[PDB]
């Protein structure tokens, strides 16, 4: 490919997919959904604490709204599996 | 570094690593046809001569090109381990 | 429970032995850590992920294990996990009673048919350690600066006897160790990650007899001149084939039998 | 006990390279060897050491006397200044110390110089005649008179005047004695004849390495399990049955041996009576059980252990040999077999597939299937208790047998039919290390240095254990490069007694684990699921 | 409605840290059923120490008697994910939005799970 993500988008994607400990709430996820062309995935995080309402979204699902539903991607080196347009696994490497 | 003690430990470790790399380069400088008698498995009484002559190795290296190439290759090989210490002494939140 | 050294699973790579020692002394009792060693892949600038710590008392080891099982040990956001080790850092008995310091060691043999003993060479201020787990007894003798280690196993001795040196039958001030084989002789030869609480930065290599008159090579018995001990009999009762009888001895001047030749135990022609 | 490697020449890193440091025990041993041991009005001096004593740290010492001194005996044995190798000179000086029977004296007037045969294929020097010889019938009759031997063997190991090798009989001899070229080790001033071993037709045994190397060609575990089961069944029945005792004694130790217990076994009272014999049988059974527990030793009645020689015929090709052995009780009871030919009442020929194996074997390529054939011309020569090797071929049979020689070494033969000969593997290279030759004669000091250094880096006994452990752990044994490296190291260690080439055992090759069937109780024990583990479990169940 | 439910006891933690600010993978062994489990959990919001005992439940839907795609009041660590790999002692690979889970047990214990289906994860530390 001739066009890459760039010097900033690459770092942002690495931060999104690496931390895995910061959860985005409904308001921020809906605000970020405006730029993404695809729909909103299920929250996948109903309760993170005994007294925590407002179920949140994981960071890796935010990056999952950038792929078509019919697109499947597998990268064994970084253990990256994309099924039905959803990012399933990722460990490290940032090579893909 | 997390605090001053970690910084001092890192500085000492870097100094020892540089000393070890210099020793490795000095050892690698002996892989020439002139030291075939010394490198053989026999009885040589000039073992202390090759160690005490620390200021002559740099002068000999700076005069020859093949010796300089061997020295820089050995230094890079021994300095990769030194560079690897950043992941041990660096936090996950480090921007660099 | 056989040993006292405990292997820590994970420790931070940026720490030094002094920091871990201070943390252990803060959480546990004061000065309750004897030896602390952190293995290094390189010579002196690349420690490994684990470390081995030796405790003075088994009670301290049990308390440390209990604390580790409850995850109450947190040193630089790392949970220290404690596991048993394979070998001790220093071969030192846990029981302080078995440690004998500044005692008189002499060698000889049953020269006379009666209850008489002959002394060839006498050493003073020697260190005696009894290792029940290793089934061996270590004797540290300092001669001309460098110290020597005399190792006697339980199979080396055949009978254990107790005697006295003050001349009182009731008191016990000596112990006889009849040797069937010869004792092993060692010699001492000549830091950031090794505390060790002492000067144990050396190695032991086997050597020949260090005595000028070679009294060790011609002596089949060892005598331990020690002070009277109320509970010393219980400690000495652990040696195999112990006799519960009281025996008296007298010193015989046998300094004449001294051979400077390589073959010591042969008679003079 | 044996001196540990850490007690002599402890390694220490001084400078850029690690250099071993000699301990005080090294200097003490050197001083003892040099000055000597003084006992009373005598002073013993170093004469030499045999090959067996070299592996056991033993040496002969002789007290110098006014009549004959140590140097007098040394020069009387021979002149060793021609040998420039430290190890070779010691081996040649110590080889003349084996037990032997004195015979007649033959002068140096009638000695032949028959040329040998050499074949060079694929750039490799392969010599068929390493220590083979030729003997006449009259010489055999003369040498068998003083040993009280009735039957005349076709081959017997002999050494005299520095020569060493096995000689074979022939029907076209010229005179009493003959000799070849590749047999002179050193020049000697005497030519006394003596014989150590003539013939031993003992039943064959299966050691651990044989089963280890034969477990990959296709042999299943059911065969060995059934063989062990029948062996233990016949061993347990030997107590209360006198019939089995004689059969076992005639098929375990000695094909034709006369003894008080053997005679009474055939005709005797009940096992309950005669305590002198019953307790001996019980202790023999206990010894057999202990030996089986310590190591695997399968009693196979259809195989023998005999030496091999060659005949000056040149008819047999590469892969054709002759097998002939005596008839035991089992063979005499039923001599009708497909692969067994009743050539004579006492001697029976074999036409089955016979393989050749030795005691030390660590390479899968040693298994060489040989087809035995029957020829009238071969039988006319009258060969007994000796397998016949062809003169011509691409490579000699001893070379494929771990690079051996015809020096009277024993060979394992078996006319079995249930083995799998489909798989064949090439043997390993038999080329040794380059010999080391000095520029000066031996001053009786470098030999002492070599003798003392033999203890250091002597890893002969651990390579076999490591190979067995690796074979038991890793499946598809004797196929990976680790087994090949271990076999090469074992061969080099065996060659260490001949040439000064240390084995150099790597640290990473140590097993650090041992199976159940070992005496290393202190070392960690792991449950083995191989054929050896199954056999050991079966033995344990039978004992319990 | 609950397919799998058993008591689990943690054995060890992958980071073995308290304030690492990173997702922690736990190794818990089931009682009775003796099924090994891998799970990525956030210690900062849901603390979990070694030796603690917690229950685990899996249901296709949180509703009562159908309505796939009211158990919220019972548990406290509900998650949602899908099963993508079932090939193995069979094991399951369920990712809860990138948080991988490895439930290795017995073939008979895990038999009513289909491939590419949505399932929940109910947890409670007693």
């Amino acid at each position: 490919n001739l066009l890459s993500l760039g010097q900033d988008s690459l770092t942002a994607a690495y931060l999104v997919n690496v931390e895995k400990n910061c959860y985005l709430n409904r308001a921020q996820m809906q605000q970020l959904q405006m730029y993404c062309p695809f729909q909103l995935p299920p929250p996948a995080i109903i309760k993170a604490s005994p007294s925590s309402t407002e179920p949140q979204w994981t960071g890796m699902q935010l990056f999952g709204m950038l792929f078509p539903p019919g697109f499947d991607y597998t990268y064994p080196l970084n253990n990256v599996v994309v099924s039905n347009g959803e990012l399933l696994s990722f460990s490290e490497g940032s090579a893909w | 570094s997390s605090d001053l003690q970690s910084r001092k430990n890192l500085t000492e470790e870097i100094s020892y690593g540089l000393r070890e790399a210099e020793q490795v380069c000095n050892k690698q400088q002996l892989m020439v046809e002139s030291w075939r008698d010394f490198l053989a498995v026999n009885g040589e009484d000039k073992e202390e001569d090759s160690v005490s002559d620390l200021a002559r190795f740099c002068y000999e290296r700076q005069k020859s090109a093949t010796l300089s190439e061997l020295a820089v290759s050995a230094f890079k090989d021994a300095y990769r381990d030194v560079q690897a210490l950043a992941y041990r002494y660096g936090d996950q939140s480090n921007s660099f | 429970t056989n040993r006292s050294t405990v292997k820590i699973s994970n420790v931070p790579q940026t720490i030094v032995a002094d920091e871990l020692l201070r943390f252990l002394e803060l959480h546990l009792g004061e000065d309750t850590v004897f030896a602390l060693e952190i293995p290094t892949t390189r010579d002196n600038w690349k420690p490994r992920d684990f470390a081995r710590v030796q405790f003075t008392t088994l009670e301290v080891k049990s308390r440390a294990q209990l604390l580790s099982s409850q995850s109450k040990l947190l040193f630089k956001t790392h949970n220290l996990r404690l596991s048993e080790a394979y070998d001790d850092i220093i071969p030192r008995p846990v029981d302080p009673r078995k440690r004998l310091d500044d005692i008189v060691l002499t060698v000889g043999f049953p020269e006379s048919d009666e209850k008489r003993f002959c002394a060839l060479e006498k050493w003073d201020g020697v260190r005696c350690w009894i290792l029940t787990e290793k089934r061996r007894v270590e004797f540290w003798v300092w001669e001309s600066g460098d110290c020597y280690k005399i190792e006697v196993r339980f199979e080396d001795i055949i009978e254990t006897l107790s005697c006295c040196v003050n001349g009182d039958a009731s008191e016990i001030d000596a112990f006889l160790l009849k040797l069937k084989y010869g004792p092993k002789v060692f010699k001492r030869v000549t830091d950031r990650y090794r505390f060790c609480k002492e000067d144990f930065d050396f190695m032991w290599i086997r050597t020949t007899d260090f005595s000028g008159s070679k009294s060790i090579g011609t002596s089949t018995c060892f005598c331990l001149e020690v002070h009277n001990g109320s509970t010393m009999l219980d400690i000495f009762s652990g040696l195999p084939y112990y006799r519960e009888d009281t025996l008296s001895l007298t010193y015989v001047d046998g300094k004449t039998f001294a051979s400077a030749a390589q073959i010591v135990p042969l008679l003079n022609a | 006990s044996k001196l540990p490697a850490n007690a002599l020449s402890v390694n220490s890193k001084e400078g850029y390279f690690v250099k071993p440091s000699r301990t005080n025990i090294y200097n003490r041993v050197l001083s003892i060897l040099g000055e000597g041991i003084t006992v009373g009005p005598k002073r013993f001096e170093f004469l030499a050491f045999s090959a067996s004593q070299l592996r056991g740290n033993s040496v002969w010492m002789f007290a110098s006397n006014e009549k004959v001194k140590a140097e007098d005996i040394r020069e009387w044995m021979g002149c060793f200044r021609k040998i420039r190798s430290i190890s070779k000179c010691a081996a040649r000086m110590g080889q003349l110390f084996s037990a032997s029977r004195q015979t007649l004296i033959v002068r140096a007037q009638d000695v032949e110089q028959i040329p040998d045969i050499e074949v060079t294929t694929d750039g490799a020097d392969y010599c068929f005649s390493d220590g083979i010889g030729k003997i006449s019938l009259a010489f055999a009759k003369q040498v068998a008179q003083k040993c009280g031997l009735s039957h005349v063997p076709s081959a017997f190991q002999i050494r005299y005047g520095g020569y060493k090798g096995v000689i074979a009989v022939d029907r076209s001899s010229f005179r009493k004695l003959s000799l070849r070229d590749s047999m002179l080790k050193f020049d000697s001033n005497n030519r006394m004849l003596n014989v150590t071993r003539w013939t031993e037709s003992m039943p064959c045994f299966l050691n651990r390495e044989i089963i280890c190397l034969l477990s990959t060609l296709g042999i299943e575990d059911a065969m060995f399990e059934a063989m062990q089961a029948v062996h233990l069944s016949m061993l347990g029945n030997m107590l209360e049955d006198r019939d089995a005792a004689l059969n076992v004694l005639q098929k375990l130790s000695g094909e034709n041996s006369k003894n008080l217990l053997v005679k009474m076994l055939l005709q005797g009272y009940a096992p309950s009576s005669e305590p002198y014999l019953s307790m001996m049988l019980r202790v023999h059974h206990e010894s057999q059980l202990s030996e089986l527990k310590s190591r695997c030793r399968i009693l196979v009645p259809k195989g023998r252990i005999l030496i091999g020689c060659m005949d000056e015929m040149g008819i047999l090709e590469y892969g054709q040999v002759y097998v002939r052995v005596t008839l035991t009780k089992a063979e005499l009871k039923s001599r009708d077999q497909s692969y067994f030919r009743k050539i004579d009442e006492e001697t029976s020929v074999v036409i089955g597939k016979v393989v050749v194996t030795k005691n030390p074997c660590l390479h899968p390529g040693d298994i060489r299937v040989l087809d035995a054939i029957y020829e009238v011309h071969f039988e006319e020569k009258g060969y007994l208790d000796c397998i016949i090797f062809p003169q011509k071929g691409e490579r000699p049979h001893p070379n494929e047998c771990s690079g051996g020689d015809l020096d009277g070494d024993q060979f394992f033969v078996s006319w079995d039919e249930k083995i799998i000969p489909s798989e064949m593997d090439p043997p390993m290279d038999y080329a040794g290390s380059r010999p080391r030759l000095m520029d000066h004669d031996v001053t009786l000091e470098e030999i002492h240095k070599f003798f003392v250094d033999y203890m250091i880096s002597d890893t002969l006994g651990v390579i076999s254990t490591a190979h067995l452990v690796h074979a038991d752990r890793d499946p598809e044994k004797a196929r990976s490069q680790k087994c090949l490296e271990l076999a090469n190291l074992h061969s080099r260690a065996v060659d260490f007694a001949k040439t000064g080439a240390p084995a150099e055992m790597p640290y990473a090759l140590k097993p650090r684990e041992f199976p159940d069937f070992l005496e290393r109780f202190e070392k960690p024990t792991y449950i083995s699921e191989s054929v050896f583990g199954k056999l050991y479990r079966a033995v344990k169940s039978s004992l319990a | 409605i609950i397919m799998f439910e058993d008591i689990f006891v943690v054995d060890k933690l992958d980071p073995d840290g308290k304030k690492f600010d990173k997702v922690t993978r736990v190794e818990a062994r089931s009682h009775n059923l003796e099924m090994f489990m891998h799970l990525d959990v956030n210690t900062e919001v849901y603390p979990l120490a070694v030796g603690d005992k917690f229950t685990l439940a899996m249901a296709p839907t949180l509703n009562l008697d159908g309505t796939p795609d009211t158990l919220a009041d019972k548990y406290e660590y509900i998650m949602h994910g899908k099963l993508y790999k079932i090939s193995e002692k069979a094991e399951l690979y369920v990712s809860f939005g990138g948080l991988l889970m490895l439930l290795q047990g017995d073939p008979a214990h895990i038999s009513h799970f289909e491939l590419d289906q949505r399932l929940f994860l109910l947890m409670r530390k007693l």
